């Protein structure tokens, strides 16, 4: 066996330390290596919709508890009213999210999409094999719409054990979903498909239908690294990025956060029918939870002090499962909107902002559909193999102060490349590489006592 | 009353609802055919009998809503909107006016004033026939020597019309209304 | 009569296909006509402020209920606690609120504002004709702070059905607003005077104060359409948005969804206390709900047990009320928070982030006063008639590699336009319209593989 | 004595007006002096965790409620597994926060860090002075977790009148906080020597750690400040700046809104312990409150009745509890996220939102810890002095209309300054200063209608 437990210190990663320093140059810190990770993210969009019968919930047809239920008849009626209007702001919810999910034009998508890339997130025409894996995953008890009731009669298996036998003996009836799962899937190809139209500026208007390895490269122009450095290593982008997707297979264990959120909005939707069912075994001071036993045991005058009493409490319940319900489904709004605004700018654009999704800036993001939500998945840019170099503010003629220049989008540092024949050279901003300093990388300035003073060799101005 | 229900000698300051004034009822009029001064008594606060139905309340004449035979007219609430008379007349009933009452506290000087509501100042007065708890005479030390105020906010005593502009006083009253210090 | 019902299918729109390609050329869908239009919403801001007369509600005026209240004086004083609390909430929201409404600087407001724009959103000095349309078309029952009790006093209408007079009745006091609407309608015109100083950079320093026809055309650069297509199409872009804006006149219907969102506001104030008067009539065991009718028909061992347990309900029911109110209070706090970040990127500023507003991109949107919150409009600018045309990525010299171009805020289009006598034409990214490519359309960049090389026609560079 | 009341309306500060022209110049408002100011938040990120032992909370080890409260033995597992659930995604919150808060490098920090900024936010190799003051300031109740309860024996004070020693009496457990504040600590210094490394493009990659002064004055470049203007007044900078965070000494009153919530969320934990607490001594319709007195007073058959009652008031209001602790729960987690995107945009980024923050733009923000979250502080840009000028929309060569140049980040200004001697000089956005226009400050464009007509003397482009 295993011994015993073992106390320990939560340990604490020390940021690298990199030296300030004054005067004119500053030590600079710059990733040689990458990877490329996936992280994930369920962002809950609905509620399970239900209504309940709240006369046979309360009562299974007996006339001597109808008779004493027509003094409270208007319990039943606000329970009705406050279900109808949550199941209203479901629905509503779900169309004001679909509208803004719709594209106005795509690519047609084929086997093949994305080239290089392999992407099983393509559809089999369907859902898509990550869908697939995620629905079998979580376990889901059998949905109903389909036959139902059917297979809780006697046409159907003795060990059925489902929530949908359980709505005919206590007055649920779930209710269906409002898009229907081959609709979703139209829209969430129809997302894939403008994926690589949305750049070269704007992306609401015009659409660019560009190819998708070609896309990736200028998003990557976006985060800082050269056009040099991504012309030669284009074959090893894609191996990188072709592991990284090859991670989600193993992405579908509770040890997984994302997936965990999953099962807990299934296991919740679960749990409310489950309170409402195990109310109907218990008593309130009556003799038995059965009306038809009260009525078989007792004399008409403390009979109905019985069912009085029964009703009671049966009543307390559904308001108090009302009341659950009304602040599920403003929560689960809420959480709409936060998807909502994620395809907005993780989906259909690059973002800038850092914050949202994995930690390494950000590149192309996926949708899929979710029980109950949608289901990210973000690409990220995650560095390596750090190290300290000299750099410069900028770089100025000695022979005359106006000619000044400073890097663009990237960093002047000294020049450790046996290519070069300069005392500077450039680099991107997230990989270091090497090239020389040309119009192209600079930009006019005006100038600063910090700037260096090149007495000889400068390109950008020749001069 | 604000320092127990705060349990404390050193309430914050601030604009505090406290309890209301009632209204006090006069002389009983009393319908019931079948002792002899009082059958009416056209609009003051009343309390009535009507051939067994009591409560209280202002009377006053007006058309006719419901059908006469049935006397007593009631809302979705059943509450008593109104009577036809053996006198052939109808009578609206609208029960009684309770005034909202409210105070003004700063702690820092220690000093306080009222406000009465939207009930307008003509029916406000430097002692109170309508009734609700002991006194007031903590705020008349001062405001019995003047007039009860009208301001668009409400009816108040000790407030002062200063007319200055002030961008926070800290104790705002509502609308554009700030009970500086 | 109509006949029976139709059974129908969903219809699901697919968006516009656009063929990838492989090789060093694309198709491209671009707009060639648009109209403005407008979207609105409602963000709530504030609960119906009130308070309680605790005792009072449970009792009115009673001797014997008095006595009995004592026992149960803590909870009076807990549910004024709460109240006085949540009100405190709503006055701070409103004030902070508005401290980021208000601008340092604006231009005066004069009829005739605007030039070739209508704008009825001008004020009558006054709140505005929009103003008055929503504050008339909703059912709002009448406001108190005027005469109020003296309107349900017998010197008034038999006719008044006021929840003013069931004030007095259950012990509610509404309280006022901490604006005053003339307040209100001074921050608005502020932020109305300030739009179209805040182009040009910045916008929180500086205050540009420049023609608001001008503007526009500044904010329609910003999208990427030409300067040639808008100096030329001046009076059709006023016409366009003067049908935009005679549109509104038919939008405060409940059809429009904002509109109707603005009504359920003022139910739910009217509802809640609803709620607390009809309960006045419930009896919880008691032989009446009056006081006073079981004071007059009980012995006083039997009387006071029906007092008791006819203020346990009413207690009960009270802290009920004060448990919504909370939790209403705090939801519209964070509404609160929303309408500001609203206000300070899509009112004050152009929004370049999509999903917030119509979707359209975005240009100038603006805010006018609701019941009980802020109602918004946005304009929005909305593509039609798409066409499908033959784009390059970008071009070079093919005798010198290092001179090659690529498109700003547009793309090199192959030419169809008479007036051009050259193989590529450049275009705006929101609208067609072929131009020749100069200095101005243009950067420098690297060479790559996909960049056409052209032979002998191009002006940047010359060489 | 202080007299009378006054009644007082609201004052309303008009903004500054500006005239709206006609023709091709206009009227400009623009500031001539200013100064840095801060302004704080506090954002809650936690609630206190407890547990409840349940059993222990409703009987004090009677034989007699055991038996009869196996009967409720379900109430008590559903207690403490809502009590568990939440104390979890409180510790999951946490994680997830501290996770974004990490840096993967920073600068070391010395005293004399920032050099002419004084920074009394400094650790003392610690916490901070900052942290100092806000934890001594905030009436703060003594923490458990050192020997608690050997503090409410007979080995300590009389005067102990710690919750800590309630803890026992009622069954409470306060859990301790998943960080320690050392730990805490060492993220928050992380953050600080992370300040400054920021600039120059990306920052998710690249380290740049360069001087804390020139980072600031590259950052009012950011904000349309001209670089002239900030090499000569250094020094005033460095005054203004210093004179802003002196006033940091004055702001722990409840003057202060930020403070004020910090302290309310300290009253909020205890008020929620102190309820349970002074639950215990409330009969429900007992004898006396405690279990023993009634069964030192009862015979058996009444005795269990007396017991029952008193049962079930204690369990509902646990219950009642557990429903408030539910609700605070899940608004500190979305707080919690709140404060994980000001991070992420404030504290590591410039701004250029508005919106967030003091109104001043934005320039550098920090962190530190608070009671139950964090508290920022914003530095921020406050105009002054305001004056009006007339500017113009651009400018061209009057010989050859395809000259047209439009400024950068700034206007064209009438020269007013004895220094120029041409007609137009150049100012930056947020500054007013008069400089020569040359080609560092402007922009080729098209021509337009309402530029000026330069018959003679431009040097951008000197043609």
């Amino acid at each position: 066996v295993p011994g015993e437990m073992r106390l320990a210190s939560i340990a604490f990663n020390h940021p690298i330390q990199v030296d300030q320093l004054n005067s004119s140059y500053f030590k600079l810190s710059i990733p040689t290596n990458f990877s490329f990770g996936v992280t994930q993210e369920y962002i809950q969009t609905t509620i399970q919709k239900v209504t309940v019968d709240c006369k046979q919930y309360v009562c299974n047809g007996f006339q001597k508890c109808e008779q004493l239920l027509r003094e409270y008849g208007q319990f039943c009626s606000k329970i009705n009213q406050a279900l109808h209007g949550a199941n209203l702001r479901q629905d509503d919810s779900v169309r004001n999210l679909f509208a803004s999910v719709k594209s106005s034009q795509s690519s047609p998508i084929i086997p093949g999409f994305g080239g290089d890339f392999n992407l099983t997130l393509l559809e089999p025409v369907a859902r898509s094999a990550i869908e697939d894996l995620l629905f079998d995953k979580v376990t889901i008890a059998d949905p109903g719409y389909m036959q139902g009731y059917d297979d809780c009669m006697q046409q159907g298996p003795a060990s059925a054990r489902d929530l949908i036998c359980a709505q005919y003996v206590a007055g649920y009836k779930v209710l269906p979903p409002l898009m229907d799962v081959n609709m979703e899937a139209a829209y969430t190809s129809s997302l894939l498909g403008s994926i690589a139209g949305v750049g070269w500026t704007a992306g609401l208007s015009s659409f660019a239908a560009i190819p998708f390895a070609q896309s990736i490269f200028y998003r990557l122009n976006g985060v800082g690294i050269t056009q040099q450095v991504l012309s030669e290593n284009q074959k090893l982008i894609a191996n990188k990025f072709n592991q990284a997707l090859g991670a989600m297979q193993t992405g579908f264990t509770t040890t997984n956060e994302a997936f965990h959120k999953v099962q807990d909005a299934v296991n919740n939707n679960a749990q409310a029918l489950s309170k409402l069912a195990s109310e109907l075994s218990n008593t309130f001071g009556a003799i038995s939870a059965s009306i038809g036993d009260i009525i078989q045991r007792l004399d008409p005058p403390e009979q109905d002090a019985q069912i009085d009493r029964l009703i009671n409490g049966r009543l307390t319940t559904l308001n108090a499962f009302v009341a659950q319900q009304l602040v599920r489904s403003e929560s689960a709004a809420l959480s709409a909107q936060l998807a909502k605004d994620k395809v907005n700018e993780c989906v259909k654009a690059q973002s800038k902002r850092s914050g949202f999704c994995g930690q390494g800036t950000h590149i192309v993001s996926f949708v899929v559909n979710a029980p109950n939500g949608l289901y990210f998945m973000h690409v990220g840019y995650y560095p390596s193999n750090h190290i300290e170099v000299v750099s410069a503010y900028g770089l100025c003629d000695a022979a005359n102060p106006t000619n000044c220049i400073a890097p663009v989008n990237g960093y002047f540092i000294k020049t450790n490349n046996t290519r070069i024949v300069d005392e500077w050279s450039y680099t991107g901003s997230s990989f270091y590489a090497p090239e020389p300093i040309t119009s192209l990388n600079t930009k006019y300035v005006a100038p600063q006592v910090t700037y260096q003073n090149i007495s000889t060799n400068l390109p950008p101005p020749l001069l | 009353q604000l320092h127990c229900s705060y349990e404390s000698f050193d309430v914050e300051s601030g604009v505090y609802s406290v309890s209301s004034f009632e209204a006090k009822p006069s002389g009983s009029v009393v319908e019931q055919a079948e002792d002899t001064k009082i059958a009416s008594q056209l609009g003051n606060c009343v309390e009535y009998s009507l051939y067994g139905v009591s409560g209280r309340g202002v009377f006053q004449n007006c058309t006719a809503v419901g059908v006469r035979q049935q006397r007593f007219v009631y809302d979705a609430y059943q509450n008593l909107v109104g009577y036809y008379s053996d006198d052939g007349n109808y009578y609206c009933l609208r029960a009684c006016v309770s005034v909202p009452v409210s105070v003004i506290y700063d702690k820092e000087t220690k000093t306080h004033a009222t406000l009465f509501g939207s009930v307008a100042c003509e029916h406000i007065s430097s002692t109170m026939s309508q009734y609700s708890r002991s006194t007031r005479s903590m705020l008349k030390r001062r405001d019995s020597t003047y007039g009860p105020l009208q301001t668009p906010v409400g009816c108040v005593l000790g407030l002062v019309n200063s007319s200055l502009f002030v961008e926070d006083c800290k104790l705002p009253l509502g609308q554009s209304l700030c009970a500086l210090p």
